[PDB]
RNA sequence: UGAGAGUUUGAUCCUGGCUCAGGACGAACGCUGGCGGCGUGCCUAAUACAUGCAAGUCGAACGCUUCUUGGAAAGAGGAGUGGCGGACGGGUGAGUAACACGUGGGUAACCUACCCAUCAGAGGGGGAUAACACUUGGAAACAGGUGCUAAUACCGCAUAACAGUUUAUGCCGCAUGGCAUAAGAGUGAAAGGCGCUUUCGGGUGUCGCUGAUGGAUGGACCCGCGGUGCAUUAGCUAGUUGGUGAGGUAACGGCUCACCAAGGCCACGAUGCAUAGCCGACCUGAGAGGGUGAUCGGCCACACUGGGACUGAGACACGGCCCAGACUCCUACGGGAGGCAGCAGUAGGGAAUCUUCGGCAAUGGACGAAAGUCUGACCGAGC
RNA sequence: CCCUGACGGUAUCUAACCAGAAAGCCACGGCUAACUACGUGCCAGCAGCCGCGGUAAUACGUAGGUGGCAAGCGUUGUCCGGAUUUAUUGGGCGUAAAGCGAGCGCAGGCGGUUUCUUAAGUCUGAUGUGAAAGCCCCCGGCUCAACCGGGGAGGGUCAUUGG
């Protein structure tokens, strides 16, 4: 399974975008349901905790297996922190790697070109979503069939490209530099609560 | 004959037997959960060509083969004599 | 039985039986034959000595006693009479 | 009777083989004596490793090989070797 | 890599039990279900088993017989004597608290078909028998009698001691003793087939045959230490513990005998009773630990229940023999036949567990000089 | 030189067509994330432990909404953890459970100061062995991953010999 419900109703109930700024939490700032905006007391330490992971899974929409086994494979590293370091494997992913480089607008949109077989890693296309992305591999756009309607328009309208991404606009080739920093990556959450979540698991 | 065979100390125990002597060889080892150590304690049998040796003595014995039912030792050396 | 080569090694067998033990029996009887001989202090001494030993050997190449009994026997035999 | 042949380590339909000593009653994939090499039946030229100074010490005590090892001994310029110390001295 | 919470009171602190938040499984069952990949699937009655299949092969060891092309040579069948294999591979965990297993050693007390190496032989004779032909008793399974015949089938005679044993010599070892060299006494084997050269040529290639020695591989025995409950289980032993000799085995040994003595084991747990195949490993835990021994590999034990031997290098034998017992089946009543804990499958027990499939193309195994024949191991397919 | 595939026209690759065929189970009083209506009235029923239900029940039964997971989701059974609740690591005995009514003593456990020696415990070096597959570390192949392969470490209370 993915998901397929309204998106929207899901940043209302993490409190934090999840659409790359644009506003889903433009009116109505509070939860869905009858009791929304009459909200209610405090939330205990384990809500927050709750709530940090929730809004770290449904950033890149991936299912509770999964996202485990991600974490307990970046506690094998240990050089650096444990929360940076998963964070950042999860950056690595080819979903990350289409929505960073400027093909899709979405990571919904930028999922279904990577399942579709739209796009190559090194020339070989590559379906699966979950791909693991190495530094410094170029991806390409299926120069077969490139001339699709919203690829096109989305490789225009630039909202944001970063300073660890390289691309080229018209071969449409883009790569990892080197690997990012939580500075560069979303300073906002959190990478603590997230580690305390699954020390009793 | 480059390979060698097991020799042991102790004292003699019995010695009624003709031609055959009790030798009961004595060893400290530890306990498996708590850390102590006692003593522990196992009886040989060794064949005597001539019923010499008797109690007290501290002896040698060797291993050979199966000599009966249930020696398995020959008497090397008397080291140190009871009085 | 039922196996068509079970059935053979029944009838091997028994005559391989059948002969084998004809044969263990003729060298008893010799062994036999000289120790109640020496046991009576007769003449004719000697040569039934040596039947008795060629009666062991001969009963070695043809699979009935093993090598080690042969040696034992010729043995035995040899510290009663010579 | 002690042999030198293949033993099956792959998955399903992707074999692959251990190049093996054995005493020749024992099971395809259970007991041996030591491993001595291995090989690949897909690699379109297949892979073979192997120690190759075992493989002549176990062949001048009489082991003896299979069908398809005695291929790939050969192509390996292990049977001419085998055949100048043995026929030559 | 060591997180805690609720609950005794009118309120409290301490003590204390009970309960919950994490994992995992050969799992079962309720509601509900789109696919691929890799794995897994009688834990209970070691309950009883319809039906098919799971071990044969060799005509280049040997005589016969039936065909297809009266003397013809090949091809394809049939049973028989003889060799080798059937002790592997495959199944199960009932027994077992002990050298059964794990780990570490010993054998100067040991055996070993096929395979590799070395040395030496391979001479000359004899008497049979199945098949076949005729014939008797048989409900049958099957039994007898007469006559002829072959061999790498069988048996004696020769020749061979390098094997064992005894004596002298030298060296040596952990008691018993080990190695090498010299002699002396009695003794022991063997088989051909297919080719090449074929002037009688009498030579020779190859595969087999006999004796002795090494290697390799497989097995056998002995020992130290280690893994379970009960003391509301303290005494147990009479071939029992030791000696002398005799027999016996591959082999040492109360292994078994006759005699002599009165020993052996136990609080450091003998004996008895209950439960259990053991290990690599697997789950959980911060660790120390605790709980399991299913898939896969190693060792052991069993084969309808209980005794025994035979053949063989190897079995006291998983689709072998003989006897007893319970059970099932066919019979002309005199008698006969059988053993899924091999793969499928069935009835039954249970909360519960699969197809009566395809193929030897691949890897391994048996026989054969080889083509090959066999292989429910195994490789694939099905639920 | 020449000769052989059961799986099987299997995996796979190319072309056209269509958002059309493909989402459910548990929970929502506190532990423990997620609340309002109506029905019923110590009844019908619920519960792992506290405990709910006698007219305005967020605890019963439905509807709307919400939370957790998702081709699965819950329930029962079995084992380890939480449990320092058998405590070597790592607890206690005045009143909470817990000093025999007191002595005498065989076996056992533990023992003052010091010189020389020994090497049983203790410490340490080298050699052999602790199979393969597993857990773990590095590397590599299946579009990724499960899975598969190559090279290592680890694991003895082990043996022998020297300090």
């Amino acid at each position: 399974s993915r998901y397929t419900g309204p998106s929207w109703k899901v940043s209302r109930r993490l409190g934090i975008s999840l659409s790359g700024t644009g506003k889903e939490l433009a009116r109505r700032p509070y939860k869905p349901g009858q009791h929304g905006p009459n909200s209610r007391g405090k939330v205990s330490e384990y809500g927050m905790q709750l709530t940090e992971k929730q809004k770290l899974r449904h950033m890149y929409g991936m299912n509770e297996r999964q996202f485990r086994t991600l974490f307990i494979k970046a506690s094998k590293i240990k050089e650096g922190k444990h929360g940076v370091n998963f964070m950042v494997l999860l950056e690595q992913r080819l979903d990350n790697v289409v929505y960073r480089l400027g093909l899709a607008t979405t990571r919904r949109q930028a999922r279904q070109l990577v399942n579709h077989g739209h796009i190559t890693v090194d020339g070989k296309r590559v379906d699966i979503p979950s791909y693991h992305v190495e530094v410094g591999q170029v991806i390409g756009v299926r120069e077969k069939s490139q001339n699709i309607s919203t690829i096109k328009e989305a490789v225009e309208a630039t909202v944001g490209r970063p300073a660890f991404v390289s691309f080229d606009t018209e071969k449409l080739e883009g790569s990892f530099t080197r690997l990012p920093e939580r500075d560069e990556l979303y300073p906002e959450i959190d990478e603590a609560l997230v580690v305390e979540y699954y020390n009793q698991k | 004959e480059r390979n060698q065979r097991k020799v042991y100390q102790g004292r003699v125990v019995s010695d009624k037997m003709d031609k055959t002597i009790t030798v009961v060889v004595e060893t400290k080892k530890n306990h498996p959960i708590y850390g102590k150590r006692m003593k522990y304690s196992k009886k040989y049998k060794a064949h005597d060509e001539n019923n010499t040796a008797k109690v007290g003595d501290i002896v040698k014995i060797m291993e050979t083969r199966p000599l009966s039912a249930t020696k398995r030792f020959r008497l090397l050396e008397v080291v140190e004599e009871a009085v | 039985p039922n196996i068509e080569s079970a059935i053979k090694r029944v009838r091997t067998s028994a005559n391989a039986n059948a002969k084998n033990s004809s044969q263990t029996n003729a060298m008893r009887t010799a062994i036999k034959k000289f120790e109640e001989a020496v046991a009576a202090g007769a003449d004719n001494v000697d040569a039934l000595y040596n039947e008795a030993v060629k009666a062991v050997d001969m009963a070695a190449t043809k699979g009935l006693i093993h090598k080690n009994k042969a040696n034992r026997d010729k043995i035995r035999l040899s510290k009663l009479a010579k | 009777a002690v042999k030198i042949r293949l033993k099956r380590m792959g998955s399903k339909k992707s074999p692959f083989y251990r190049i093996v000593v054995a005493d020749s009653r024992s099971p395809r994939d259970g007991r041996f004596i030591e491993t001595v090499g291995t090989y690949n039946p897909l690699k379109d030229p297949a892979e073979v490793v192997l120690k190759e100074d075992l493989v002549l010490d176990w062949l001048s005590k009489g082991a003896q090989p299979s069908d398809t090892v005695r291929n790939i001994l050969s192509k390996e310029g292990v049977m001419k070797k085998h055949h100048e110390a043995k026929n030559v001295k």
